[PDB]
């Protein structure tokens, strides 16, 4: 939604469409031979809002790594090796992630690495492209060969793994309830903390307060963080509700 | 020698401290700010913290720079027969004082005869150390050992023992003639000057206060151990008051198992 496209140049397509039309029919495993045939003059914005959207090109890119280094072992990322489509998403966020690094180097996610002479959003791009052209097939389900599988195990030695927090912290009911056992409880009672939609590390005790979705279970701090660099885009869709539907219920601090 | 042993593990303790308050600064660094409840609290307490762990870390590396201005320069059976023997003898010498400090005997009973060559043996293993002390045996009246012990330019203690167990001590100053008209010991004297005579009687407690029941080794040689921390008469102040000079005494008392002045009226 962010490109708008400066010119109209093979219209009656969206760029979105064109972006997926052109990931989609070259195959190439190489990321700047997918990025050559972008007409990359349309992919700008205005640098500022280029920067701020920081923290979810960083999930973008880490949560690719963490599938394809997940890839050589039920986990939380078991479903995404076999869908094609969702790896054709993550291919096109990649390349648009490579137009923007090239306008702006600070908008890109960071990796720390094990080595200085490596390019790791390319390296990332071709262990993707390996493993979509399984999924991209017509009715394939083509288990996927052993040079991913052991280049996939010498990611942990490129580059680190970091970690990922997964949404739906359980705390409802129905998982806990039984037929025929009442729980009895008491008002009030009750019976690594991260900000899930503006992808935001709190602290071990946070300062700042937060809602709470009531379904999924995410957490967002309540106002946020910088009124002049905030995009509002991404923002003004989590007003109302989370994404996963539920609404917003304000937590307490804590105060230790 | 010893002294490098204790710089060396000083300084092993010295890095580790160094390496420990590094991690510490910028493991509280990784948590961030808390939150405790005033906003103001909350940054006073953030600031506080990492300045302090800065601090330790300064400290930590002066002291091992300090350190290094300070610094000087089959066979495993061996080593372990070493270092077990070493550990046994500190365990031994632990337990021992704690055992002989809390003894639960009450009395000898269930349900002195030496020769004199003993004593002198004795005596002269005592003369041989502390050379500021000169000990000269003497018997003029039968097998009851006399002693004269000169300390210094300080005093003149003649002890009369019993059997090699002190007895009779009296303290007399440098200069006193402590021989009679025929050049025997004046066992019965008194000393002229007030001083002396505090000194006795000083003594008389300490023959009375150490007292083993039966080995008699450790007591002569503790009497004399304690004996030997006259020779600072006149230089040392009292250890209450400070002062030389109560009613113009110097501190006559050195203390029991911790040989320090007082003057008697300061207990
Ligand atoms: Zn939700
Ligand atoms: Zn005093």
């Amino acid at each position: 939604s962010l490109l708008r496209p400066h010119f109209l140049n093979t219209p009656d397509k969206s760029p979105g469409d064109r972006l997926t039309e052109i990931c989609t029919k070259i195959t190439d495993v190489d990321i700047d031979k997918v990025m050559i045939n972008l007409k990359t003059e349309e992919f700008v914005l205005d640098m500022n809002t280029l920067q701020a959207l920081q923290q979810l090109l960083q999930w973008v890119g880490d949560f690719v790594l963490y599938l394809l280094a997940s890839l050589p072992n039920l986990r939380p990322g078991h479903s995404f090796l076999r869908d094609g489509t969702s790896l054709g998403m993550l291919r096109e966020l990649m390349v648009v992630i490579r137009i923007w690094g090239l306008l702006k180097p600070s908008c890109l996610p960071v990796y720390t690495a094990t080595s200085d002479t490596q390019d790791s959003m390319s390296l990332l791009f071709r262990l993707l492209t390996k493993l979509w052209i399984c999924c991209r097939d017509e009715g394939p389900a083509s288990e996927p060969d052993e040079a991913l599988v052991d280049e996939c195990c010498l990611l942990p030695s490129q580059l680190l793994i970091p970690s990922l927090d997964w949404l739906p912290a359980s705390d409802g009911l129905v998982s806990r309830l039984q037929p025929k056992q009442p729980l009895r409880l008491q008002f009030g009672r009750a019976p690594p903390k991260i900000d899930h939609l503006r992808r935001l590390h709190l602290g071990a005790c946070p300062t700042e307060e937060c809602k709470a979705c009531t379904r999924c279970g995410c957490v967002t701090m309540l106002k946020s963080p910088n009124r002049t660099t905030a995009v509002k885009q991404w923002e003004q869709r989590w007003i109302k509700n989370c994404l996963c539907g539920g609404l917003w219920w304000r937590v307490p601090l804590s105060y230790p | 020698v010893s002294v490098n042993l204790e710089a060396f593990s000083q300084a092993i303790s010295a890095i580790q401290a160094l390496r420990s308050s590094v991690s510490r600064v910028f493991d509280c660094l990784k948590d961030g700010m808390r939150n405790k409840e005033t906003l103001e609290g909350r940054e006073k307490a953030f600031i506080a913290h990492f300045q302090d762990n800065l601090h330790s870390v300064n400290r930590d590396l002066n002291e091992l720079e300090r350190l290094s201005n300070l610094v000087g320069k089959l066979y495993s059976q061996l080593l372990q027969a070493y270092k077990w023997s070493n550990k046994l003898q500190y365990h031994a010498g632990l337990a021992s004082g704690l055992l002989n400090q809390q003894s639960l005997k009450r009395s000898a009973n269930q349900m002195l005869v030496l020769p004199p060559q003993y004593v002198d043996d004795v005596i002269s293993r005592i003369d041989r150390m502390f050379p500021e002390m000169s000990i000269h045996l003497s018997r003029p009246n039968g097998t009851s050992a006399m002693l004269l012990v000169t300390l210094g330019k300080v005093l003149k203690v003649i002890v009369v023992m019993r059997s090699l167990f002190i007895d009779r001590t009296i303290v007399k100053g440098y200069n006193e003639n402590v021989y009679t008209e025929d050049g025997k010991l004046d066992i019965w004297s008194k000393s002229n000057y007030q001083v002396f005579q505090k000194v006795t009687d000083h003594a008389t407690t300490a023959l009375l206060h150490y007292q083993l029941p039966q080995m008699p080794d450790v007591v002569v040689r503790s009497f004399m151990t304690w004996l030997r921390s006259y020779i600072k008469l006149f230089q040392a102040p009292c250890q209450r008051c400070g002062k030389f000079l109560q009613d113009g005494l110097p501190p006559t008392w050195r203390d029991f198992r911790t040989l320090e002045a007082f003057h008697d009226t300061c207990r």
